[PDB]
């Protein structure tokens, strides 16, 4: 984690650069239509986790 | 940027289109009509009248109008 | 690890860390207002209809 | 690092904008219908809005 | 130098939030109202997603704000609970001597208290191992099957109740009174099924909140079993 | 300080991966040139580099010790300004309380810009008023109009810069000998031999200086899989 | 005395009712060409690009 | 952008600008009511179209009171001065400040909206069983508002209270006036969230509660239990306001400050415990009656010393200083206005005179007083403290004493006669009335049309 | 109750017979609405509105020190209208004591 518990990352092993991830200017054209599909699609990982979690119980209940 | 330092620097500037102001300004007259326009209609489907004549529910002279 | 070089923390808005990803999220909801206000107003069309307000006329006529 | 001037000269030689005229209480009543119909960009917006 | 504090300068998820609550309003159709709930949670875990990355300011009172935060929302909830005891001892006086037939003070209670006992005894554990960084694996499907078995009961039991909410102020409250419980059982659920070890450990608002929370419920059941029960 | 979080693990040391791969170059660069990062590298490697030496520690002055270690001698004009720095930070998050000010010894406001907001609440017991609020701008010796309680602007300026550690390092610190490649790898050969290491910095510091990959177990230190 | 009439001169009536002359003659929308000006529009206001389309908050 | 700003200072503004739009249809139904009420007969609604006026007042009081002055003095002035009086940067909750405010336009267009869909009935702002769960759908309309209100106004308490976690100066009496409001929120909106989904339950999930054998009475209990610290959640802001403009513009520092908070926090936990003085003519027990009058009565202490604290700042003040602005006229006002609105109340309190005076125009001209006049007078007065704060400019008001005398006269035109036919007797929440009681309720109408004239001046 | 600081009377002796009370002016000076020149852009017209800043004011005595404007509240501190970031650096409220250290002094 970039907390206590951990620190940064080193440049040697970055995959992110800030400067290419964002400058978002016209980025809808770098990417396409599907592309914008896919990048909603992925932006909701975190949603997607949960949810993988939390129906099983529920279709016991059901 | 100087232009960011004040908030609705436009405004405060006194630079903003006035159509702001028109539009603030509509929305109130909009919610105003929320009460005057279903009083017209209600008064009409229970009538037939969009108003009444004051003092038409209770008995009346001859020569009141 | 550079200290200076993590700016975006603070230049950029939590909600839009994820770059195009997070700008598409809010794009896709932004696409879908107008199909709400046709949606919304249709709902008010039913309630309108259901209570004979349309008849205040023809009602008296 | 980006080089500017101190100032700029226009092509055009039209004042454009500048104070306000002198308005009385009910001017609003004429320049806010004027606006709407005579304003590309208010015309625009409200046949969008009520097209979508 | 820098600022105390990280301002957060724009946000569209309340828009998104508060169009959801419209819909449930807004519709024609109870098949919408299911689907929208789902639209709630995802934008609800946008939100919490955005207080973990609001980690990387490294602010000693962000722990501080959420906790007093939850405790406000526990006050909440134990004034709401109140609201419905006050609702049932309002009526007390027409209880006991009407021809229905209230609860047994045998089985249900004792295998209830039972129950929720033995999730109060795996939520201390799960606490135990946060303080000791530690884990184990078992622990979350324990509590699956006490959410289970839980839900397995009550839905037996009002399925043959042989009494209805309209046969008396008793009965309603009773129905109520449960159904509330059972509510702040299923949010325990939807809570609970995100637990995992993280190694920030106790700079985590969602370790305390979980014990809080159980404890809540655990400690609402005991009030429940007096009144209704007991 | 209290308003502080925790301790990251970076707070106490670097990993070895984000040692620059150009040692090389980066011994030989200024100290006003070098990058946080690589100030951090340039003086564990040098400070290291002496202390891993014992024979010599005896015979090197307390101003060269200091110099390999990267340690500043202080002296009246960095202290006053590290000890102005401390105090902003600290009253981040802490209380402003202190003696009365007079004419003679102002209430000291440190500031970075050219004004901070201030509050005179006068003296002790009865001589304490309610908050008087007040804009404090450079320049002006200001006298509160219920006390009389004189507040003066002190600004962390320094050559368009505010003032930083990392400034009063810069400003105030002279670069010695350029430091001795020989020196890394006398040391090296001294605490790493025969598959022994006892200074893994001067491994992987010789190594780069070798060119990356030529130490044994190097390579394969090197390869990642993600 | 009057004290308006120091400053007079600095005040000049105004020609446009609120300042602006019809979008036809003068397209106040759109942004200024001038050079250190891409962020204003031409009546000098700030421009939806900078401000809402392009906001730096948002990652441009 | 516009909507998705969390600035504390501009979501301030926004709960000003609502409160104004929100508040023009209130003035308006305020107009409806008392054009009807001018004479005898039927003026303006059929008589067969009379559930329109119970609609009209019923939306009236909703609104006046969770849609414009709680979102006007609890909302727009704390957002806006609350973080900069405990020198922050910014508000504890960003994103929680932006949704609640979008949450207030959201249910306040609900409202609206069920005026215009639904058919339009009236049962009171209090919604008493039985009568509110036997009407029609836009009873269950106004409900869904009323819970979601509720919701944005639980979270903005909390986001007050999170302030005593980082104030870094002097919890001053206006900020007290804020907290303690923020407690009083957050013990009482829980009660009325259960009643209210108890009305629900017997309207739309075939619930029992409010019928024969199940007590209404109970309703009335939960209700005022919420109902009467509502009205002091209302009128703390009011106080905080009045206390900074007179120590300001006099320049004077606030006289007994601890006795000032310390009545702040009196009057919040006596308000607590004094709800049934509103169920007096229910039929409650000797002693219920007499600890409720008791209490009651009590409330007048605390709320008495506040009042003579503001006169000792006013007095004495520097006569060079001109006195005439609009704020200053305002606070001033506020004080002799609260005493007429408060020494009424007591008299109400009594439950034998109560007896006569329940469901009268005597309580109308009560709470009008402190509400319609009072807290109105207080967030203007608070508005023009701030108006170089806040900056807004095209009205003229800050040194008007035409608009502040026009006001003052109208106003008590407008109300002071509702006193007097609360002994002739007229009920309330009627519009029709016997032909000898014309008189007052003419005199107050030819009020209320001027008041409105006058609010056109400003501009 | 606060009656203002206590006085010795050594501290009333004046040093000339000819000292009277200083009658300096503390009215700022004559104000209205802030008026912008037309010719000024947005960014120069908020240049004009933090030079026209009531707060930043003050009063210089015959010794050379200024009394500024004072409030009671530090809403009265902000930039008017208030800007969008206010207090970027901690307001700092002094509180008064008679502690001391021997650090802090030298002999
Ligand atoms: C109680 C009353 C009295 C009070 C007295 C006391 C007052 C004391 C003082 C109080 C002061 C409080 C604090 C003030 C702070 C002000 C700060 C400020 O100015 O902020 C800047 C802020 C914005 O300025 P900015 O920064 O330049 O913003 C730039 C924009 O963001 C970007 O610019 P843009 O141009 O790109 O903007 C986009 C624009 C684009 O706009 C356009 O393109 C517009 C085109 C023209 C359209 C015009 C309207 C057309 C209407 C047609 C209707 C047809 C009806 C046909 C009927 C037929 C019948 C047969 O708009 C939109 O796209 C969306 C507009 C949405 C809002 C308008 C909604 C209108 C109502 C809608 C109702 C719908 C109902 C549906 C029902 C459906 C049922 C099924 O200012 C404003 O918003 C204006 C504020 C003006 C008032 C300020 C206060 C002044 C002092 C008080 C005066 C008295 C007021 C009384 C109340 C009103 C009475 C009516
Ligand atoms: C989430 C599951 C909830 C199940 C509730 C069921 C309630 C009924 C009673 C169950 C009694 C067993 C214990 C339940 C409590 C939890 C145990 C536990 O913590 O295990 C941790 C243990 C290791 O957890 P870990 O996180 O890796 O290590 C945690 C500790 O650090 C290290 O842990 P440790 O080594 O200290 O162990 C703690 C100790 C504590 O427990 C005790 O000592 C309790 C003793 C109770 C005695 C009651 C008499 O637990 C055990 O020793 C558990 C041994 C389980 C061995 C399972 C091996 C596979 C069995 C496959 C059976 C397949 C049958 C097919 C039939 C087909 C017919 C056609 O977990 C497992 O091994 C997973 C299974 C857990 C138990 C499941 C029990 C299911 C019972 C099904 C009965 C079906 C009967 C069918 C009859 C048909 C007739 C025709
Ligand atoms: C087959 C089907 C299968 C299933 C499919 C299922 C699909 C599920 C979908 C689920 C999701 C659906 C919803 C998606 C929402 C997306 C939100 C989002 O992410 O947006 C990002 C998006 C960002 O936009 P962008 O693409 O970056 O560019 C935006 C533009 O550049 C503009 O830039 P801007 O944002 O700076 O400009 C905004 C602003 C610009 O400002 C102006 O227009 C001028 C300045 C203000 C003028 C004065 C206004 C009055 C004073 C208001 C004071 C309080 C304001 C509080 C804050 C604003 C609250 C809205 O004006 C406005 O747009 C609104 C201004 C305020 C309007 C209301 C004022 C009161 C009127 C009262 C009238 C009646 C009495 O957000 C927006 O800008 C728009 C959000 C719109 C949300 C609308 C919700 C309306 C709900 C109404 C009630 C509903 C029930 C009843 C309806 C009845 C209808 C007949
Ligand atoms: C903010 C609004 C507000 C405020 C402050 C108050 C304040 C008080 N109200 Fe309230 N009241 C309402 C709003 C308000 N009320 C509303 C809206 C209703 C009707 C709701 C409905 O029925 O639908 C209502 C109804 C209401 C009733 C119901 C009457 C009836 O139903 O028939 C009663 C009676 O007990 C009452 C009493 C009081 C009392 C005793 C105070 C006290 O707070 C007053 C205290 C102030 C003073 C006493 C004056 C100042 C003090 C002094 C000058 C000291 C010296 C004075 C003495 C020693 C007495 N109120
Ligand atoms: C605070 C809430 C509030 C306010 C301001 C008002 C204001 C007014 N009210 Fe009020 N009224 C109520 C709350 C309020 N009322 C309630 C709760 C009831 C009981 C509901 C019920 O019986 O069920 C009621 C009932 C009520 C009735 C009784 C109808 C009946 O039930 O028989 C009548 C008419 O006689 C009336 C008239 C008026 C008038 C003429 C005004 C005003 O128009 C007088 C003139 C004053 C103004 C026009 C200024 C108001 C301006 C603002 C509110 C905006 C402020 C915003 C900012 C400063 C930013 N009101
Ligand atoms: C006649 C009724 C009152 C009309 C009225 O005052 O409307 C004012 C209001 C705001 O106008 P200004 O204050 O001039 O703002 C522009 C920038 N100065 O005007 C409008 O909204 C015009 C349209 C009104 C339509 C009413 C129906
Ligand atoms: C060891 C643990 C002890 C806990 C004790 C908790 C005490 C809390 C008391 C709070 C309220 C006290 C009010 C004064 C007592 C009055 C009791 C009383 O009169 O009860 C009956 C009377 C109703 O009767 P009537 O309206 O006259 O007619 C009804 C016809 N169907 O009052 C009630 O409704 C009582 C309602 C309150 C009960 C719930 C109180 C809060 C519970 C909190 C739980 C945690
Ligand atoms: C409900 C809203 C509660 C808001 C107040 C408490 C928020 C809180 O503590 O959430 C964070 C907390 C832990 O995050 P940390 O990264 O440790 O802390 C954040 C930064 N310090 O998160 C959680 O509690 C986890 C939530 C997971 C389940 C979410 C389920 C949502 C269900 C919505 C149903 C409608
Ligand atoms: C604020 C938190 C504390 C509130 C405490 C309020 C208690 C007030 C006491 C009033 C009182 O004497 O109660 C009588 C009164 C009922 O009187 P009658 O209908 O005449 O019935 C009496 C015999 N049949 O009691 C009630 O209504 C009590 C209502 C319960 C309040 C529970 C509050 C819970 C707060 C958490
Ligand atoms: O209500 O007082
Ligand atoms: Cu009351
Ligand atoms: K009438
Ligand atoms: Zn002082």
């Amino acid at each position: 984690w970039p907390l206590w518990c951990g620190g940064g990352v080193p440049d040697k092993f970055i995959k992110i650069d800030p400067d290419v991830h964002f400058n978002l200017q016209g980025y809808r054209e770098r990417i396409g239509w599907y592309g914008f599909f896919t990048a909603f699609l992925q932006a909701n990982y975190h949603a997607f986790v949960y949810f993988v979690r939390f129906i099983p119980i529920n279709i016991a209940i059901f | 940027n100087l232009e960011d330092h004040f908030d609705l620097a436009e405004y405060m500037m006194k630079m903003h289109n006035p159509m702001s102001e028109y539009l603030y300004w509509i929305a109130g007259f909009v919610s105003g009509l929320h009460g005057i326009l279903p009083l017209l209609h209600s008064n009409y489907y229970f009538s037939g009248m969009f108003l009444p004549r004051d003092n038409d529910n209770t008995q009346l002279c001859d020569d009141s109008w | 690890i550079d200290p200076t070089k993590n700016q975006w923390r603070w230049c950029v808005d939590p909600a839009w860390y994820g770059g195009m990803r997070d700008k598409a999220n809010m794009d896709m909801y932004r696409l879908m207002v107008y199909p709400f206000f046709g949606y919304a107003l249709l709902y008010l069309h039913s309630r309108f209809k259901q209570n004979d307000k349309y008849n205040v006329f023809a009602k008296w006529r | 690092g980006r080089e500017l001037p101190e100032y700029v000269v226009l092509p055009h030689n039209q004042q454009r904008y500048g104070r306000d005229k002198s308005y009385s209480y009910f001017t609003c009543l004429w320049h806010f219908p004027k606006m709407v119909f005579t304003e590309k960009w208010c015309y625009t917006n409200i046949m969008w809005f009520v097209f979508w | 130098f820098e600022l105390n504090i990280n301002i957060i300068n724009y946000n569209y998820l309340g828009i998104i939030i508060t169009v959801i609550i419209s819909i449930y309003i807004y519709n024609n159709s109870n098949i919408i109202s299911v689907y929208n709930s789902n639209l709630l949670l995802i934008n609800i875990n946008i939100w919490m997603k955005y207080n973990i990355l609001d980690m990387l300011n490294l602010n000693v009172l962000d722990y501080k704000i959420l906790l007093w935060i939850v405790v406000i929302i526990i006050s909440n909830e134990i004034l709401l609970f109140v609201s419905f005891y006050w609702i049932y001892y309002h009526n007390y006086i027409n209880y006991y001597h009407v021809n229905i037939l209230i609860l047994n003070s045998y089985n249900i209670v004792y295998n209830n208290i039972i129950l929720l006992t033995l999730l109060s005894t795996i939520v201390n554990i799960k606490f135990y191992n946060y303080i000791l960084s530690y884990y184990k694996y078992i622990l979350s499907y324990l509590i699956y099957y006490n959410n289970y078995m839980f839900n397995n009961k009550i839905i037996l039991e009002y399925k043959n109740n042989s009494n209805y909410t309209n046969d008396s102020v008793y009965m309603t409250s009773y129905f109520y009174i449960i159904l509330l419980h059972y509510i702040h059982i299923y949010d325990s659920i939807i809570l609970i099924v995100v637990y995992n070890y993280v190694n920030y450990k106790n700079i985590n608002n969602y370790y305390i909140n979980i014990n809080i929370y159980y404890h809540l419920i655990e400690v609402l059941y005991i009030v429940i079993s007096i009144l209704l029960y007991l | 300080y209290r308003h502080w979080h925790r301790m990251s693990e970076d707070d106490w040391a670097l990993p070895l991966d984000s040692m620059p791969e150009d040692v090389k170059t980066l011994m030989a660069t200024p100290q006003t040139e070098r990058g946080f990062v690589e100030d951090y590298w340039y003086n564990r490697i040098r400070g290291e580099a002496t202390l891993l030496d014992p024979e010599a520690l005896p015979s090197k002055s307390y101003i060269a010790l200091a110099r390999d270690m990267g340690l500043q001698i202080v002296d009246e004009p960095s202290s006053h300004m590290m000890g102005l720095i401390e105090l902003y930070e600290y009253l981040r998050g802490a209380s402003f309380v202190g003696p009365f000010g007079t004419i003679e010894n102002p209430v000291l406001v440190p500031a970075v810009g050219q004004e901070r907001v201030v509050a005179c609440t006068g003296g002790v017991g009865d001589e304490e008023h309610f908050t008087l609020w007040f804009r404090c701008r450079e320049g002006f010796m200001y006298r509160c109009g219920e006390c009389d309680q004189i507040f003066m602007l002190v600004r962390l300026y320094y050559e368009d810069r505010y003032w930083t550690q990392t400034l009063v390092r810069d400003t105030f610190m002279s670069d010695g000998d350029m430091f001795d490649l020989k020196t890394l790898e006398r040391v090296h050969k001294m605490w790493n031999k025969d598959e022994m290491v006892r200074w893994e910095v001067g491994y992987w510091a010789q190594d780069y200086v070798l060119g990356k990959g030529v130490l044994p177990g190097m390579v394969e230190e090197h390869t990642r899989v993600n | 005395k009057s004290y308006y009439d120091d400053f007079k001169d600095r005040l000049k009536p105004g020609k446009y009712t609120q300042g602006r002359c019809p979008q036809s003659e003068g397209d106040y929308r759109q942004e200024s060409k001038t050079i250190g000006r891409e962020h204003l529009n031409d009546d000098g206001t700030r421009s939806k690009r900078y401000t809402v389309k392009e906001a730096d908050a948002l990652g441009y | 952008f516009y909507i998705l700003v969390n600035n504390n200072k501009r979501i301030g503004i926004y709960y000003i600008k609502l409160s104004i739009i929100i508040g023009i249809l209130g003035i308006v139904l305020s107009y409806i009511i008392r054009v009807e009420l001018y004479n005898s007969g039927n003026r303006i609604i059929k008589y067969d179209n009379v559930n329109y006026y119970n609609m009209v007042i019923t939306l009236h009081g909703l609104l006046m009171i969770f849609y414009i002055i709680m979102p006007g003095l609890y909302g727009g002035i704390p957002l806006y001065i609350l973080p900069i009086l405990s020198v922050i940067t910014d508000i504890v909750l960003p994103r929680i400040n932006n949704i609640s405010i979008i949450i207030v336009l959201i249910s306040y267009i609900v409202v609206i909206n069920s005026i215009v869909i639904e058919y339009n009935i009236g049962t009171g702002w209090t919604l008493y069983p039985p009568l509110s769960i036997i009407g029609t759908v836009i009873v269950n309309m106004i409900l869904y508002g009323l819970i979601i209100i509720g919701i944005s106004s639980i979270i903005s308490a909390i986001n007050f209270m999170n302030i005593l976690i980082v104030i870094d100066g002097i919890i001053y009496v206006y900020i007290w006036s804020i907290i303690i409001t923020s407690v009083l929120l957050i013990i009482s909106l829980p009660i009325l969230n259960g009643i209210l989904l108890m009305i629900l339950s017997d309207i739309y999930f075939n619930s029992i509660y409010f019928i024969l054998n199940g007590d209404v009475v109970l309703y009335q209990h939960l209700f005022w239990y919420f109902g009467h610290p509502e009205v002091y959640i209302l009128i703390l802001p009011a106080f905080g306001i009045i206390s900074i403009i007179l120590s300001v513009l006099n320049n004077k520092i606030i006289f007994g400050m601890k006795s000032m908070i310390l009545a702040i926090i009196m009057i919040s936990i006596l308000g607590s415990i004094v709800w049934a003085h509103h169920i007096y003519t229910v039929g409650l027990e000797l002693d219920t009656k007499i600890y409720f009058n008791n209490l009651t009565l009590i409330i007048s202490i605390p709320t008495g010393n506040k009042i003579y604290n503001w006169i000792i700042l006013y007095i004495g003040s520097y006569n060079i200083l001109y006195n005439g602005y609009q704020s200053l006229i305002f606070s001033i006002m506020f004080i002799i206005i609260f005493i007429i609105g408060g020494i009424t109340g007591i008299i109400i309190s009594i439950d034998i005179i109560d007896i006569g005076l329940h469901d009268t125009y005597y309580i109308v001209s009560h709470f009008h007083y402190i509400l319609s006049i009072g807290a109105v007078i207080s967030l203007l007065a608070g508005i023009l403290l701030l108006k170089d704060i806040i900056g807004y400019y095209n009205v003229i008001i800050k040194i008007n004493k035409y608009f502040g005398l026009l006001l003052f006269i109208n106003i008590n035109i407008i109300f002071t006669p509702q006193f007097i036919i609360g002994f002739n007797v007229m009920p309330r929440r009627i519009l029709e009335y016997s032909d000898n009681i014309i008189v007052w309720n003419l005199i107050s109408s030819i009020g209320s049309i001027s008041t409105i004239l006058i609010l056109l001046s400003i501009f | 109750i606060y009656e203002g600081q206590t006085v010795q009377e050594s501290e009333l002796i004046p040093q000339e017979d000819d000292w009277v009370i200083e009658e300096t002016n503390f009215c700022l000076g004559r104000n209205c609405y802030v008026r912008f020149r037309e010719e000024d852009d947005l960014a120069r017209r908020a240049l004009h509105q933090m030079d026209s800043q009531l707060n930043k004011m003050h009063t210089r005595l015959r010794d050379g020190t200024v009394i500024p404007y004072m409030s009671f509240h530090p809403d009265e501190m902000v930039d008017r209208p208030a800007p969008i970031h206010t207090f970027s650096e901690k307001p700092l409220l002094k509180w008064t004591w008679d502690e001391t250290y021997e650090e802090a002094y030298d002999d």
